[PDB]
């Protein structure tokens, strides 16, 4: 088994990780992938979540 | 509502290994409560580490900080195992 991620969003969606040397030291790289995983991921659900400027509009104006 | 969450499960050798990294790890994040939260621990050999965050964003920079301590400690745990 190796270490592993699960993710959920209150939009439906559901994501689940998974990726001489030592046992702990395959650990650590897996966790860099995972970590890598992860951060794609969540950076990609961002950018396409931004994909306001008016709404900062409507206030100003409010005031003037 | 802190509904965008993220378990993250890591197995070491076994449950001594995993109990004291649980007690090493210790977090501490820069994040607001209401916006972030961690629970770790760790069940025989497998450690939980339980992530809950108002959206990805927040989600993403906790999660990140925290993997770094844990492989800070597989690293230390590594050299002392070995000699």
């Amino acid at each position: 088994k190796l270490p592993v991620a699960q993710y959920s969003a209150p939009d439906g969606v559901e994501k689940s990780f998974a990726p001489q040397l030592t046992y702990l030291g395959q650990l650590r790289t897996q966790l860099t992938g995972l970590q890598d995983d992860i951060n794609e991921f969540l950076t990609g659900r961002m950018e396409l979540a931004k994909n306001a400027d008016e709404k900062r509009i409507q206030e100003e104006i409010n005031q003037l | 509502s802190l509904d965008h969450t993220l378990e993250l499960k890591i197995p070491f050798e076994t449950e001594r290994q995993a109990t004291i990294a649980t007690k090493v790890l210790s977090p501490d994040p820069i994040l607001k409560p209401q916006d972030f939260q961690v629970d770790y621990s760790s069940e025989k050999n497998v450690m939980l580490v339980q992530f809950r965050s108002i959206d990805d964003r927040v989600l993403r920079v906790g999660v990140s900080s925290i993997i770094d301590s844990i492989k800070t400690i597989v690293e230390a745990m590594d050299v002392l195992s070995h000699h």
